[PDB]
């Protein structure tokens, strides 16, 4: 499948399917606008490209990060969700919540490296 | 046990956003020498197979009044033609007054003579030389009754840069492809009123073929419907809105004029040569327009009975243009380089109660609706900023098999107990054409990254 | 009407919309703008400094 293969499929069976949907995101009158359009997808790729590096998730599709996820947030039961809902009322109802979600992933991976450097320089 | 969010990287999901896109021709235009003017040099050609791919069980809402690309190729097509008149011929040294009589023995009551002197390619020597313009293009500056004085209407306000008698006017099929990192979201239902949601989204990269075509009051050429036809409107409510009606049968359409003897050629300095019209052999007739009558009244009527769900209890009339000078109130295009401005009178002169016709006549196909017209030569079209013209004519007969696929009206505005409405048919701006052929397809960006929760420990 | 020193009066002649007739018209220009182009002892002929 090609371009949005699963964008209404099954939750737990979305997540075979997100190689396709990110190998494509780089493939005068008008010697400008196309240069500034390819920049600006470039400078978008590598925004998610650091921001995935930031929380230590580079070069890996699926993260785990073990910041816990709070009861005020989403209060819904796991089965259901990755058995009957899609993607996009999921980014209907969880997007205005983000920013302190990166934080909190932010000060996990914040803590996840200092106590590396801890235990490597105790050692 | 708990709940711990895992990032993930790749996810389909949706944003509206607004972003330049490409070009996309077909292989045989880059082999024409004589360079369009648009598909040759700038835009980008595209493969010979477009991908689409139809998505499950997704409902999108599309909005066919507030997008983005009709505004994106209103502007390209205007900062396009701008720049495809910067190394041509201009008229500047055409202002000098004309001495106008009719056209030698038995006038054509439609050209002036108007003889001038001109400066030659010697910067020194004038010489007299003739033409025939034609009478809108011929505005007579007077400071009493004088019969013989005459001058060119764009020197009054703004420039006179003719058009390169090397590009042409032809709509070659265009397709329009989003950036990297976007998607063209496109509706399928059949039953599509213009806004609202969609339940059959499709996702492409590249649009179908849209032929960008210059016609006011009337559509030209263009992709057909699916099933009957559908009205196109925002509101329905106030007389200020214009209102589309997508066909789904074609009437063919014709017109013709009568012959020109060539393009004399005239020079008014170094290179600067322009192609003016010479004389005229054989008997002088109208350039006319031909509709067949049966199709039109029966396409009239299928308007008429499709029209009727949304007005239950009010019967439709139809009448001429709401006043207005030569440009607004006339059915306006072009043909082989050629421009046509025409009369709707015949075509718009009737109604309809709500009792149907049926009309079974095989014989009765030889009767015909003739529309009787003008040609005007300098265009002041996209109401500014239009680099005002002078369009060279063409040596002998053109011909203009073409097709029709919509309808452009405007409800009037109605009195008290006004149970019987009237639709006048208006063109007005340019975006309508466009937004008539582009009403499928919605830009739409893609965020790869996203958040879910499951049961992932990552090991220390 | 009065002196007004440090301006002149300038009154030109420029073409209409015709390239055949020609027309009067009149400004007030500067004095540090105006420079007197001459060949004899002539007090009224006067050109733009910029066209030079
Ligand atoms: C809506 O759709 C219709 C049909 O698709 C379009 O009608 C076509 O319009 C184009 C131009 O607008 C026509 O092309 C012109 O045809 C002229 C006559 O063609 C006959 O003769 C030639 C040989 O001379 C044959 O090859 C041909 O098969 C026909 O038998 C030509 O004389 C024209 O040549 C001009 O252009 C070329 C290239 O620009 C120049 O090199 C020439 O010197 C000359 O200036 C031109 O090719 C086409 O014929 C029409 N189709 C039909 C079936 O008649 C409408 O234009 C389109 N749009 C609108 C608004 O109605
Ligand atoms: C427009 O006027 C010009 C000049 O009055 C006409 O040119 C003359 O045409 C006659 C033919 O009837 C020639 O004998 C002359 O030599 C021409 N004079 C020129 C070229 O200076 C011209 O024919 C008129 N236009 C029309 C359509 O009749
Ligand atoms: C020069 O152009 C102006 C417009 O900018 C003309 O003014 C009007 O032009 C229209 C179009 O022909 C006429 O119908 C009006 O009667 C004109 N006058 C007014 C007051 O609106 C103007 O007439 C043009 N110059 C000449 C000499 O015709
Ligand atoms: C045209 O411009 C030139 C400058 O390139 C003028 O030359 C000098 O101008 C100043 C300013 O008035 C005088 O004081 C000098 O005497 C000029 N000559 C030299 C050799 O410096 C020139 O005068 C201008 N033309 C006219 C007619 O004034
Ligand atoms: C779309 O969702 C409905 C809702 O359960 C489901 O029945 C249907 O199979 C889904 N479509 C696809 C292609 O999976
Ligand atoms: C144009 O120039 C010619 C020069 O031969 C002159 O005789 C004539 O009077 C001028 N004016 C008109 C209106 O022809
Ligand atoms: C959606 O459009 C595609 C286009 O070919 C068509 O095949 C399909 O039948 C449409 N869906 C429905 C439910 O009709
Ligand atoms: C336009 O539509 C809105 C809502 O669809 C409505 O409130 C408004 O009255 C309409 N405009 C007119 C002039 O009736
Ligand atoms: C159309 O407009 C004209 C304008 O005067 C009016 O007289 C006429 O009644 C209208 N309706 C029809 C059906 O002609
Ligand atoms: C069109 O035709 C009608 C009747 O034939 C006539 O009254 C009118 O002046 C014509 N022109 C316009 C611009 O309506
Ligand atoms: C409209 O149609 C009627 C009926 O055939 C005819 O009498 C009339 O002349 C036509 N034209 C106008 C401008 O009313
Ligand atoms: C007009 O031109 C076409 C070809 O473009 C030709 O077939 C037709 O015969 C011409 N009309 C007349 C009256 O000769
Ligand atoms: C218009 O109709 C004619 C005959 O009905 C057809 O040959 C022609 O291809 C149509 N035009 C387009 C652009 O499809
Ligand atoms: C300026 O041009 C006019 C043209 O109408 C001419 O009559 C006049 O002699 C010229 N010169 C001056 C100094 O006004």
């Amino acid at each position: 499948l090609g371009f949005l293969g699963a964008a209404g499929s099954t939750m737990g069976a979305a997540s075979m399917t997100l190689t396709v949907q990110a190998r494509n995101l780089l493939s005068t009158v008008w010697g400008i606008k196309q240069l500034q359009a390819r920049v600006l997808a470039v400078e978008r790729y590598l925004r998610d490209q650091q921001l995935l590096g930031i929380w230590g998730c580079s070069g890996k599709l699926i993260c785990c990060t073990n910041v816990p996820w709070n009861s005020s947030w989403s209060n819904r039961n796991l089965s259901e969700i990755w058995d009957n809902m899609t993607w996009l009322q999921w980014d209907k109802e969880i997007s205005n919540y983000t920013q302190i979600i990166y934080g909190l992933l932010e000060e996990s991976q914040n803590q996840q490296e200092k106590n590396e450097q801890d235990l490597l320089a105790l050692d | 046990e708990n709940l711990w969010v895992t990032v993930y990287y790749g996810v389909p999901v949706w944003k509206e956003a607004k972003t330049t896109l490409f070009c996309a021709s077909d292989a045989r235009a880059y082999e024409k020498e004589v360079h369009n003017v648009w598909a040759t040099h700038a835009c980008v050609p595209t493969d010979p197979s477009p991908q689409e791919l139809v998505l499950g069980n997704v409902t999108e809402n599309f909005n066919m009044w507030k997008n983005d690309m009709v505004d994106q190729m209103h502007e390209d097509i205007i900062s396009l033609w701008d720049q495809s008149l910067k190394p041509c011929v201009k008229l500047t040294p055409l202002c000098v007054t004309l001495i106008c009589s009719d056209a030698g023995s038995g006038g054509v009551e439609e050209m002036k003579n108007c003889s001038f002197n001109t400066t030659t390619e010697i910067r020194d020597k004038e010489k007299k030389e003739y033409a025939l313009f034609y009478k809108p293009d011929i505005v007579p500056l007077s400071e009493t009754n004088n019969t013989s004085e005459y001058r060119l209407i764009n020197c009054n306000t703004s420039a006179c840069t003719q058009a390169c008698p090397k590009v042409t006017f032809e709509p070659i099929p265009i397709h329009y492809c989003a950036p990297a990192g976007y998607a063209i979201l496109k509706c399928n239902d059949e039953t599509f009123n213009g806004t609202g949601p969609c339940s059959n989204v499709s996702t492409v990269q590249c649009t179908h073929g849209i032929r960008p075509v210059v016609s006011t009051q009337l559509l030209l050429n263009g992709s057909l419907a699916e099933k009957e036809i559908v009205i196109r409107s925002e509101n329905l409510t106030n007389n200020a809105k214009i209102i589309i009606v997508h066909l789904h049968t074609p009437v063919e359409i014709v017109c013709t004029r009568p012959n020109n003897n060539t393009r004399k050629s005239v020079r008014i300095g170094p290179g600067q040569t322009f192609y003016a019209t010479g004389d005229i052999i054989g008997d002088i007739k109208q350039a006319h327009c031909n509709i067949s009558e049966e199709k039109w009244n029966d396409t009239l009527q299928k308007v008429g009975i499709e029209l009727q769900k949304h007005f239950p209890n009010k019967t439709i009339k139809y009448n001429q243009s709401a006043g207005g000078d030569m440009e607004i109130t006339t059915h306006s295009f072009n043909c082989g380089g050629e421009f046509f401005y025409c009369n709707t009178s015949n075509l718009f002169n009737g109604t309809y109660n709500g009792t149907y016709i049926s009309t079974n006549s095989s014989a009765n196909s030889t009767s015909t609706i003739t529309l009787q017209c003008r040609i005007k030569q300098i265009i002041n079209m996209w109401q500014g900023v239009g680099r005002c013209m002078y369009a060279p004519p063409i040596a002998g007969n053109i011909t203009c098999r073409s097709n029709i696929t919509g309808l452009l009206l405007t409800r009037d505005g109605g009195t008290n107990s006004n149970e019987t409405e009237t639709f006048r048919p208006a063109g007005g701006d340019m975006r309508d054409n466009w937004r008539s052929e582009l009403y499928k397809y919605k830009v739409v960006k893609i965020e790869p990254l996203g958040v879910a929760p499951t049961r992932c420990k990552r090991r220390v």
